[PDB]
């Protein structure tokens, strides 16, 4: 998986044109993520390739099989100048010369990346949810006065384009999430928007499983341990599979809360539907405290254990 | 709550799963 970075002495203009093509809905094909990575690199490392290659982001991406193939040009002022002559890029090129040049402005790259970041909290849910959420966030930050997005970015078509770009692109998601988490707390509005989005993205797609896990746990000053009902013979397989899925998730470390969004490996079975009995136990224990588990419906077959879990928690 | 920290730490790998599950 070869990622092409574009290297010129007109990086800002090239980048803004990559944003032009992306926003136009033009399919960049196998250059998409390469283009995206260039943007990120121009933004966070000011196109210093040596500073990037030694970064945790490049570290991780290389550790995940990505190979960086830099295309040095310069004198190239135009994204069109930079695409290989190779004929499987013919339609791309054909579309790109129909591109209007919005003269490169300052902060438009950060503008773009923050916009993208607003789609993250509900990305795994779907386009409707991700986009609705994005719009509500847009109005939030707008009325904060911290940032104003162009209104034509708010049409449903354009936001479907962006949603798509995030879906297809692993690198974009990873860079935005990594920087959301690790980038400090300076004086760049876009970094704080991205940070806020990533903060709202934590455990996206994994909150039900998380809370079920929370509620089959038992606080004892002898450490902390599993619920006794969890340790019956009927629930010997659910606990096995759950422990295994949880280990797989745990592999991903600090990226574990974002593992569903980034589509990380090992998450197949981290889906509460597969664990009815543990869900029953957790909902019981939850009820006994008043609060409840959102998104968890116990079918008849496990209603008994549900009360079995319920009453016993109230007698404690 | 507070245990929420336990579930999350189990999930991020900050808490060994063997502490809570064992063997």
């Amino acid at each position: 998986k070869k990622v092409i970075l574009f290297d010129t002495n007109h990086q800002v203009s090239i980048c803004n044109q990559i944003i032009d093509a992306i926003n136009s809905g033009i399919d960049l094909g196998d250059l998409l993520e390469g283009g995206l990575l260039t943007l990120c690199v121009e933004h966070y490392y000011n196109s210093d390739k040596d500073k990037f290659n030694t970064s945790p982001i490049a570290k991780y991406l290389r550790d995940a099989g990505y190979e960086f193939d830099v295309i040095k040009n310069a004198d190239a002022t135009r994204f069109l100048d930079v695409i290989p002559n190779e004929p499987h890029y013919s339609p791309l090129i054909l579309a790109l010369k129909t591109l209007e040049s919005t003269e490169s402005q300052r902060g438009r790259i950060g503008l773009f990346l923050s916009f993208c970041s607003l789609f993250l909290p509900k990305l795994v849910v779907g386009d409707r949810a991700s986009i609705e959420k994005a719009l509500r966030q847009v109005t939030v930050h707008q009325e904060q006065g911290i940032v104003t997005y162009p209104n034509h970015w708010l049409t449903t078509g354009h936001m479907k384009v962006i949603f798509g770009i995030l879906r297809s692109s692993f690198i974009l998601k990873f860079v935005l999430i990594h920087q959301g988490v690790n980038l400090v707390t300076g004086h760049d509005a876009y970094d704080s928007i991205i940070s806020n989005s990533v903060g709202q993205t934590r455990f996206s797609g994994l909150l039900i499983v998380k809370t079920v896990l929370e509620f089959i746990l038992q606080k004892t000053d002898s450490g902390v341990t599993l619920h006794p009902l969890v340790r019956t013979s009927k629930v010997k397989n659910e606990v096995a599979s759950f422990k295994q899925a949880l280990s797989n998730l745990a592999r991903h470390g600090e990226y574990a809360p974002f593992a569903r969004v980034l589509n990380l490996s090992g998450i197949n079975n981290l889906e509460h539907g597969l664990y009815p009995q543990l869900s029953a136990i957790a909902l019981g224990v939850a009820t006994a405290h008043g609060s409840t588990l959102a998104g968890v419906n116990v079918g008849e077959q496990y209603q008994q254990l549900r009360e079995a879990a319920h009453d016993a928690e109230v007698k404690l | 709550s507070y245990m929420q920290q336990v579930s999350e730490g189990l999930m991020t790998g900050k808490v060994p799963i063997d502490q809570v599950f064992g063997a």
